[PDB]
């Protein structure tokens, strides 16, 4: 499980 | 070999999407030959954006945020520890 984030 | 980059958010945030695992620890895998444990990594990067002119590239590893050591870190971890500043990043990286 993996997650992506805009920074 | 790892290196640490500064970047100043501009009107478009940092400029960078970062991905990984959402849990703690696991399988190690290495990078470059060298043994770790997982690590999230840079899946975008905003051309042009304060990302970019630090030269961050897509597929880069994150093994520091703000000197702390984000290792087997989960990805809220790794979030967290990228805002802790109101406008400045500092990064430890490993490219690919």
């Amino acid at each position: 499980e993996e997650w992506s984030t805009v920074m | 070999s790892p290196r640490v980059v500064r970047i100043v958010k501009s009107e478009s945030g940092y400029g960078f999407n970062v991905r990984g695992q959402v849990s703690e620890g696991g399988q190690l895998r290495s990078i470059n030959g060298e043994l770790y444990a997982p690590l999230q990594h840079v899946s975008a990067v905003l051309p042009g954006g304060a990302a970019d002119r630090a030269g961050v590239r897509k597929g880069d590893r994150i093994l520091e945020v703000n000197g702390v050591n984000v290792e087997g870190a989960t990805h809220k971890q790794v979030v967290d520890l990228i805002r802790a500043g109101e406008k400045e990043l500092i990064l430890t990286v490993l490219s690919v």
